[PDB]
RNA sequence: AGAACCUUACCUGGUCUUGACAUCCACGGAAGUUUUCAGAGAUGAGAAUGUGCCUUCGGGAACCGUGAGACAGGUGCUGCAUGGCUGUCGUCAGCUCGUGUUGUGAAAUGUUGGGUUAAGUCCCGCAACGAGCGCAACCCUUAUCCUUUGUUGCCAGCGGUCCGGCCGGGAACUCAAAGGAGACUGCCAGUGAUAAACUGGAGGAAGGUGGGGAUGACGUCAAGUCAUCAUGGCCCUUACGACCAGGGCUACACACGUGCUACAAUGGCGCAUACAAAGAGAAGCGACCUCGCGAGAGCAAGCGGACCUCAUAAAGUGCGUCGUAGUCCGGAUUGGAGUCUGCAACUCGACUCCAUGAAGUCGGAAUCGCUAGUAAUCGUGGAUCAGAAUGCCACGGUGAAUACGU
């Protein structure tokens, strides 16, 4: 419980920072509009995608701010950290938004490019001789 | 291409044999290490005998040879032709 | 030869460092080297005390040393000029006045480098050490600890070959991250060349000697630390 | 390795300070774009033969503590090899091995 | 060799349809790591594919995944001085990216003036059964009822095998004694 | 958003060394002074070395070295002659140089 | 780890031997500093500022010339004389310590079996018992999450308002650095000799000691460095030492190891557009500014680095554009100038730019890493760094096939 309930995003290594309020369906993106930033472009249909699925589109009010990523990856960041924060239409719907695996933290984690290798695991090509 | 800026270019080194040599117009060749030193009008007809790192060798110096460093007419390297292997260093 | 160095990968935890400077990139250079010479310059004057460690330490407008030893008093000498003398040739290396300071003596008998000295003894006086290793290890264990290793090197007796010998016992762990480990390397001459002793001895799996402070912001530091955070 | 080479750069570091430092700024002044129609004469600026070795050009350093060319590292004063040294014996403070 | 069984990771709906089997593409449609130019480039090969016949984007898509699908395969395992072939059966797994493979395979030669048609061209081919890899899966059925014939150092283990309370003939296929 | 007054800032290599030494500085300036806050944490630079293993040659096994620097900043609004007097006499770290200088 | 010159590490050429540099003694000079000319520079001659420090008041130290001895110095040779330190097999999954017993003994036994494990993991157990090393563990780091701090971090509403946390102001929120939380092959279920563990169930970010790292036994290989460095034996000691310059490590016949980028149109071109993380910069790097074809420039706010700046991070997004013709990909060579780092751009340095303009269309013999944040691929910063990155180190964007089976 929260005066505005709040989601963090993560998704691979990106964190989309995402506030819930009820309202009449409005939107903010990166402190502009969403015709500037994700203009001529799928990633608008992205944001809305799972908005659409639990039926608020048009009753879902949200302020959303966002670093790190790609410009088609961070929309898609945006999609787990809306189902992030809702967590209380009903005590059960961070269960069930888990179970479509969107609250479900995306648990692979970073390789440190390691010491006397060229990668994080590519070790020397050599034939030398 | 390269160059050498901005700043005022004699050589500090070379100045020291010029000044004396230009005197007379020209005089016997001076033993030079100077091989950093390009060339310019007031050396137009002077005889520097320019080390290459191994000995000297003179240059004439004239006025088609203006665009140049002195560096350039004595040789540093040799170059394995492909006939058959090079015998000698080449002056 | 195989294996990291043993007390290389302890310096970030349960193990502090030998030196606790403060240069701030620029200067840090110059600090290194004259960390080093404080260090060199001031072991040369008290070759003839028995220590177990040297720690270098720079306070504002101020250089701390702190010095471990075989017994309180040896380093100190008679009428404390001795360790005057000392403080006199770290004012005149670092670029600040000098302190020294004597800490607490802590296994004297068992320790890294007071037992690779004692091992050292017997290679300078060449003898063909078929039996002293063993003798040196059963020592180790009636002074103390859970485990010791031991290799020496150093063409035994003066031979024309490398002839090396090696002893473990207990339990020593090589690679351990946790606890303080005792480790020392002697370098030291005699008349045929160059000897030297590798000693591993192994006090307990877990050592505190250096933590990370105990606790967070709010129960640490001032009473009253929360802000308005706003609110005229 | 030498004792030579460090001796080398030691003779040159006492002569950059005692030539070249009242003329570091002599420089911009006389010869690179600060000197546009001003100066650019030969005569003020036919001094520096002298400091040739001495020159900011040729302090490459190299190692403090032998004179050994090549390799070296500004931050430490030291080298790669002789680094790893003082790092396994915990000589450097704060530096540790690496994990993450 | 290896202890147990071990798994594989599993690939989840793309953002822009919500489609495991077009995620499950694009991945194989990518080329120095750009994911986001290969989505468009399915989408727009997908809504080709919905030119020709409008019922259905996937239409012949869903169809050419199964008309050039292999269903069994020859793996090799040579004894001595020559190599053979012994026949083994697909896992489902391998038939569906082997088929989807082969298309991208064909694919990145079709030549016309963008891959979105390339794609659509090679999926509008596999989706009659009249495509290159038709080809592929038959050829390699035929070398595997071929080829059953042989079998891995037969002749010492056939006894082995028999006396172990197995059948009196060398198993030409994987992880038996022959 | 707020406007910076002053800057106190500790710098260490340690990381140990650097919270303790802060602890008793913020101590020390509430008991020398009356306006105080909570150290502002700020965020930890890390340099990267890399070096051989062997005296000579095995190119190939490297050996990597980190070294950590640490700040922390109290945020005293206005620090009191009294209070800067009190921190250089309770002073005793090493590890830590603090300054009271600004840039 | 950044070889125009220095790299004497090498070579040649100039030049000297108590010696470039240290201590000790003898003599002249204070060292420090400023300056003309010869000399390539070393070096040398002279001018001018100063006479400090101690003092048997001679004279000396510091530092410099000169000399003697002791001695300095040496990438000086020998790695089958070595020390220090570390590579290989290999993360092989083994190896040994203490001790008894059986054989005459070298040696076995344990360390082998059954089950299980990522592993000599762990249950059961035999004349092997007890125990240690390595894998395991503690370990750092990250992951949510809980917590405090509340700026140079943050903003759900509110004010100034170009609607930008810049600032009046605000604390719901990530968020940083630190207290640390959770997960134990545990519970419960199936299986397996409850017996380790694998698989199923569940909440939760996550169930296979959560992802990542640290991480390499005892040790052969007469492994590799006397050239970081220790050091005898042992050689030179007008030199196998040393100042200075020039040349050189990046030559060129070619072949070979390695990496890059291209060979396309999934792309390149153009105009317009978006968000990183992490770190370096008070010898330094730097907005705005005006100048410059661009590079850069001077001016200068600034920046101790969560502030300002490298940096508009690129791939990615919009739209038109091109058709296999070595092109609309690729853009190398070379002519020529403009600019940069530097007392020196010629062989061997950095950047812009104009004209002209090739190989290459997936590559023989050969040849290697990878199980998933990996492989693949883009951009960034930094160590080094006067001037040179395709390299190396680390960061973040985007991110793959499959692992049936032995």
């Amino acid at each position: 419980a929260e005066n505005q309930y709040y989601g963090t995003g993560r998704r691979k290594s990106s964190a989309a920072r995402v506030f819930i309020k009820p309202g009449n369906g409005k939107i903010v993106i990166n402190q502009r509009s969403l015709e500037q930033y994700f203009g001529r472009e799928t990633a608008r249909m992205v944001v809305r995608q799972p908005l659409e699925l639990v039926d608020m589109v048009e009753k879902l009010d949200l302020y959303i701010t966002v670093k790190g990523g790609g410009i088609s990856g961070q929309a898609g960041a945006i999609r787990h950290g809306i189902t992030r924060a809702l967590m209380e239409y009903d005590e059960s719907l961070r269960s069930e938004l888990r179970k479509a695996g969107f609250v479900t933290r995306d648990a692979r984690q970073v390789e440190r490019k390691k010491v006397g290798l060229r990668k994080a695991r590519r070790r020397p090509q050599f034939s030398k001789r | 291409p390269r160059s050498l800026k901005k700043g005022p270019f004699i050589d500090l080194h070379l100045l020291k044999k010029v000044e004396k040599a230009v005197e007379s117009g020209d005089k016997k060749p001076l033993r030079t290490w100077s091989r950093r030193s390009t060339i310019f009008p007031n050396m137009i007809g002077l005889t520097i005998a320019v080390h290459n790192g191994r000995q000297h060798v003179p240059v004439f110096v004239t006025d088609e040879m203006v665009g140049h460093k002195l560096g350039e007419f004595a040789p540093t390297r040799t170059y394995r032709g492909h006939a058959a292997d090079k015998k000698a260093k080449k002056k | 030869g195989q294996k990291v160095h043993p007390n290389g990968i302890r310096l970030g935890i349960v193990k502090p460092w030998n030196s606790t400077w403060f240069a701030n990139t620029k200067e840090f250079a110059d600090n290194l080297d004259s960390d080093f010479k404080v260090r060199q310059y001031l072991t040369k004057e008290l070759a003839k005390a028995s220590v177990s460690r040297i720690v270098i330490e720079r306070p504002a407008k101020s250089i701390r040393v702190t010095i471990h030893t075989a017994r309180p008093g040896i380093v100190i000498g008679k009428k404390g000029e001795d360790v005057e003398k000392l403080r006199k040739v770290v004012a005149d290396i670092a670029g600040v006045p000098a302190q020294i300071n004597i800490a607490e003596v802590r296994k004297p008998e068992l320790d890294a480098k007071l037992v690779a000295d004692s091992i050292t003894s017997q290679l300078e006086r060449r003898v063909m050490f078929r039996r002293a290793m063993k003798r040196a290890v059963q020592n180790a264990m009636r002074l103390g600890a859970k485990g010791i290793k031991v290799e020496v090197s150093g063409r035994l007796g003066g031979a024309e070959i490398a002839r090396t010998e090696w002893y473990r016992e207990g339990r020593v762990p090589l690679h351990t991250l946790r606890a303080d480990i005792d480790y020392n390397t002697s370098e030291a001459h005699t008349t045929y060349g160059v000897i030297g002793v590798k000693v591993w001895i192994f006090k307990g799996e877990i050592l505190g000697g250096m933590a990370a402070v105990e606790q967070p912001e709010k129960p640490a530091a001032q009473p009253k630390k929360q802000q308005r955070k706003g609110r005229k | 390795a030498k004792q030579s080479m460090k001796a080398r750069e030691v003779k040159r570091v006492a002569l950059a300070d005692k030539y070249f430092a009242k003329r570091a700024e002599l420089k911009a002044i006389i010869s690179d774009v600060n000197a546009s129609d001003e100066d650019r004469w030969n005569a003020v600026l036919k001094l520096q033969t002298l400091p040739r070795d001495s020159s900011p050009s040729r302090q490459r350093n190299r190692c403090r503590q032998t004179g050994r060319p090549h390799g070296f590292l500004r931050k430490f004063g030291l080298s790669r090899i002789k680094v790893r040294e003082a790092a396994m014996r915990g000589e450097i403070p704060g530096l540790k091995k690496a994990s993450w | 060799p290896r202890r147990r069984v071990i798994g594989q990771r599993k690939i989840l709906p793309d953002p822009k349809f919500g489609s495991e089997l077009l995620a499950k593409f694009v991945n194989i449609l990518m080329v120095d790591g750009k994911k986001s130019t290969a989505e468009s480039i399915v989408y727009s090969a997908l809504e080709t594919l919905a030119q020709r016949s409008g019922k259905s984007e996937l239409e012949a898509f869903e169809v050419a995944l199964e008309n050039v699908r292999p269903t069994v395969e020859v793996k090799s395992r040579r004894v001595g001085g020559s190599t053979y072939q012994v026949p083994v059966e697909v896992r489902p797994v391998r038939r569906n990216a082997l088929a989807m493979r082969w298309i991208v395979e064909a694919a990145r030669k079709r030549g016309d003036k963008s891959m979105a048609l390339r794609l659509a061209n090679e999926l509008s081919d596999a989706a009659e059964n009249k495509g290159t890899a038709v080809k592929k899966r038959e050829d390699v059925h035929r070398m595997a009822e071929a080829n059953k014939a042989f079998a891995h150092y037969r002749w010492l283990s056939l006894r082995s095998f028999s006396h172990q309370a197995g059948a009196s003939s060398k198993q030409p296929a994987l992880g038996y004694l022959n | 958003m707020q406007n910076q007054r002053i800057r106190i800032r500790l710098k260490a290599f340690d990381h140990r060394l650097i919270d303790q030494a802060t602890a008793e500085i913020v101590e020390t300036a509430k008991r020398t002074g009356a306006q105080v806050r909570g150290p502002i944490p700020l965020p930890t630079r890390k340099e990267r070395f890399t070096v051989l293993i062997s005296p000579h040659v095995n190119k190939d096994a490297r050996d990597q070295y980190e070294i950590r620097t640490h700040l922390r900043l109290v945020d005293i609004v206005e620090p009191t002659e009294k209070t800067v007097d009190a921190l250089m006499r309770l002073d005793l770290a090493a590890g830590v140089d603090v300054q009271i200088s600004l840039g």
